[PDB]
């Protein structure tokens, strides 16, 4: 078998959810060491799955040397789900638009379907939404606010009572939305809200992070102090966690975002 | 089953003038060294048939290196493995605690894992020939592979069927695709009258489903086997005379089709009634007259093929009597 | 086995959604995020893990284009599940409108056209109709048919846009 010569003619664009990270994914990070002895530890941060940068081994997933690997992405099981931080915003826009019991929009379609489809949703979360009553629940939609010590911390202010949106409360919410709605207010069915929420993340191919850069210890630490939440956890609207295990929560969706969005 | 196929594809030319000195012969000969017995796009690829357009010979544009490309679409003739196909001949290579490791001796390259749980199976010892059957699973192709990756078991007789009650007419142009289907059948019969009638009755009377009587061969002058049991007072139809007869439009499809077990899987006859006097186990399946008779005439294909290999692998005494190990285990999962 | 798990396996797919009641019976939760219906017509999502009681099942026949099916045999490593489905889709096949056609009534209208079932033992008929089709599309037959029809095809419009034309 030989591979044809081709040529790139478009490139497209799209948000990674976690079923892209699953299955472009050729390994599962499941442990924080580093090394067995001098080559890579499997399950690792830098398995030789993901790539190779020694001479001393080769890629395991392509069988060749350093110079000739590209490199390959790994997953990274979450514990708990992570926002994705280049989109927080979109999040934003999608948490003032839809009800936060059914799924059903709070504004009316209708009064948008004559703008062009990139600025649909924006104009549809500038109007005011707080205060209007769902017309399928009849659930009076709380105010999202954002939380200034943070990039990505929202809440629910209903008629003054302040609830924590977590990511796993976010993911719940935004999977009740249907893609009649997403296409009603100007997105594509690969920009689907429930792809906003990751519960598996994306260890970048080693060739991306050469050095086995200081990038790897952003990744090390996120690995380790993942393992610090239980598996088990669940988190309910209106449930108040324990001060231990949200703090837990707090330092790894920001180690995931100083990962992507630091100085930036 | 062996069948054609297309395919696109794009070659690499290191030497273009050379190449354009003889297109054609050029461009068959690399595609038979690089796709021929070799899995890509889902199918293994057996012969490379010809090529049905090309474009011309473009010259690679992101290098230096003065070399040229071809895009090619040529016909192949290739085979694809279904579940529940009966194969009369793997070589037991590998057998541990874990699994057990078998490759078909025919024209199909498959390599067959088998599950060491079922007690048909660990019987079958290294260098034994068992003929198995495909379990319910799709068989994987990975591209760049010599053979077919695939599940299976020994093929022990099974005791149930199916019945399908049709509630649509069969068209003319249904009836036309299905002459394809009995003009195989038609090929495989006339390939199984040249083979020896002792193997075969033999072989049916070990796969029967029943125990045969006694020495009773059933004749239709398309198909020479043993007779076995009936179904109280039903007659059964042939199938081959029926599809014949309904590209004439002189019979009705309707009703309820049953192969029980009391039929020879390798012979031509059904079983047609206008109610369910069939004592299934199950809600008959309704569906129309053509994926009736689909289903029934691949099934046909399938036994006879599978009688076909059986012959003309065990051509002697010897092997029966190497491999009685498993025929006895085959002879015992019978129903009285 | 049972009603319920048979119904969880039959709601994978993105056709045949679901109608919710409030009669608190034939309760049955998906493995996905599945969208689905309620009497009087409103289109809501439920997450991977909701109690939905069942009123009734609805599969959706999706109309495509012969183009799609020209396009998959273009392709030709796409899979005879797939390429029998979209066949039938297409109208090149009847395949899914013959194990179907389970229908009660005209007992629930909307956009979509399809199968509605709304009782007991039909709608135990129609999965087992739902699963013979899928049988029959995983069978043998109907993959020496889907590959025959997909390579003539492809082969008549190649003999039409060089041998019949230049």
């Amino acid at each position: 078998m030989e591979a044809g010569y081709a040529e790139i003619a478009a490139v497209q664009f799209n948000i990674a959810g976690d079923n892209d990270h699953k299955r472009q994914g050729v390994m599962e990070v499941t442990i924080s060491n580093l090394f067995e002895g001098t080559l890579p530890a499997e399950g690792g941060i830098y398995d030789a799955r993901m790539g190779t940068t020694d001479h001393h081994y080769k890629c395991i997933t392509c069988s060749h040397q350093r110079k000739q690997c590209m490199g390959h992405p790994g997953i990274l099981q979450m514990h708990a789900p992570v926002l994705q931080p280049l989109f927080i915003a979109e999040i934003r826009r999608w948490l003032r638009v839809i009800c936060l019991n059914c799924g059903a929009p709070i504004v009316d379609l209708k009064r948008y379907e004559h703008l062009i489809r990139p600025k649909r949703l924006i104009e549809a979360a500038s109007s005011q939404t707080e205060g209007k009553q769902c017309y399928v629940c009849k659930a009076v939609h709380p105010k999202i606010v954002k939380d200034s010590e943070d990039y990505f911390t929202f809440w629910a202010d209903q008629q003054g009572k302040i609830d924590k949106l977590y990511p796993q409360i976010i993911r719940e919410i935004f999977s009740r939305v249907t893609y009649d709605t997403v296409v009603k207010l100007g997105r594509s069915k690969n920009s689907h809200p429930e792809k906003l929420v990751l519960k598996a993340i994306q260890i970048p191919p080693i060739s991306i992070r050469p050095g086995i850069h200081d990038i790897n210890n952003v990744i090390q630490y996120l690995v380790r102090k993942n393992l610090l939440i239980p598996k088990d956890l669940q988190i309910v609207r209106g449930q108040k966690i324990p001060l231990n295990i949200d703090r837990n929560l707090q330092t790894i969706q920001q180690l995931y975002y100083n990962f992507l969005l630091d100085s930036v | 089953m062996i069948d054609q196929k297309i395919f696109e594809t794009t070659l690499n030319i290191d030497d273009p003038t050379n190449f354009c000195t003889n297109v054609e012969a050029h461009l068959l000969k690399e595609l038979e060294n690089i796709y021929v017995g070799k899995c890509f796009k889902n199918s293994f690829i057996l012969n490379i048939t010809g090529v049905i357009q090309r474009s011309p010979c473009f010259i690679m544009r992101t290098n230096n290196s003065g070399r040229g490309y071809m895009h090619v679409r040529f016909s192949a003739v290739v085979s694809y493995l279904n579940a529940f196909d009966l194969i009369a001949a793997v070589k037991i290579i590998k057998n541990d605690s874990n699994i057990i490791l078998g490759e078909s001796l025919l024209t199909e390259p498959v390599t067959i894992v088998i599950p060491s749980s079922e007690s048909q199976n660990n019987v079958a010892e290294v260098g034994q020939i068992v003929p198995v059957q495909l379990a319910n699973s799709s068989v994987y192709y990975i591209p760049g592979r010599q053979q077919a990756s695939a599940t299976g078991s020994i093929f022990i007789p099974k005791h149930t069927f199916s019945v399908y009650h049709v509630q649509e007419e069969l068209t003319q142009e249904q009836a036309l695709n299905l002459t394809k289907l009995v003009n195989i059948i038609e090929m495989l019969l006339e390939s199984r009258s040249k083979k020896d009638f002792k193997q075969i009755c033999f072989f049916e009377k070990l796969y029967y489903t029943y125990s045969i009587s006694s020495d009773e061969i059933l004749d239709l002058k398309i198909w020479k086997g043993p007779k076995g049991k009936e179904m109280s007072r039903l007659k059964p139809c042939n199938v081959l005379s029926f599809l014949y007869d309904a590209l004439k439009n002189k019979n009705s499809s309707l009703g309820f089709w049953a192969r029980p077990p009391n039929l020879l899987k390798s012979s031509p006859l059904a079983y047609q009634q206008d109610q369910n006097s069939f004592n299934a186990t199950e809600l008959p399946i309704i569906c129309s007259a053509e994926v009736m008779f689909v289903t029934l005439l691949k099934e046909i294909i399938n036994y006879l093929q599978f009688i076909n290999d059986l012959c003309d692998t065990f051509n002697n005494e010897q092997l029966i009597k190497r491999h009685e190990n498993i025929w006895m285990l085959i002879e015992q999962r019978k129903i009285g | 086995p049972i009603e319920a798990y048979i119904r969880q396996l039959l709601v994978d797919p993105d056709v045949v959604p679901i109608v919710s009641e409030k009669k608190k019976e034939l309760r049955v939760r998906p493995s996905t995020r599945k969208e689905i219906f309620l009497i009087n017509g409103t289109h809501l999502a439920v997450p991977a893990e909701a109690p939905i009681e069942i009123y009734g099942l609805k599969l959706r026949l999706k109309t495509f284009s012969p183009q799609c099916f020209m396009r998959m045999a273009e392709i030709g490593s796409f899979s005879p599940e797939t390429l029998g489905y979209v066949a039938s889709g297409a109208n090149l096949t009847n395949f899914i409108r013959v194990f179907m056609k389970c229908v009660d009534q005209e007992t629930w209208k909307k956009n979509g056209e399809g199968v509605v079932v709304t009782t007991k033992e039909n709608i135990i008929q129609f999965t087992h109709q739902y699963i013979e089709l899928y049988k029959f599309l995983r069978s043998g037959g109907h993959s020496w048919l889907i590959n025959r029809l997909a390579e003539e095809m492809v082969h008549r419009k190649l003999d039409r846009e060089d041998q019949g034309s230049h």
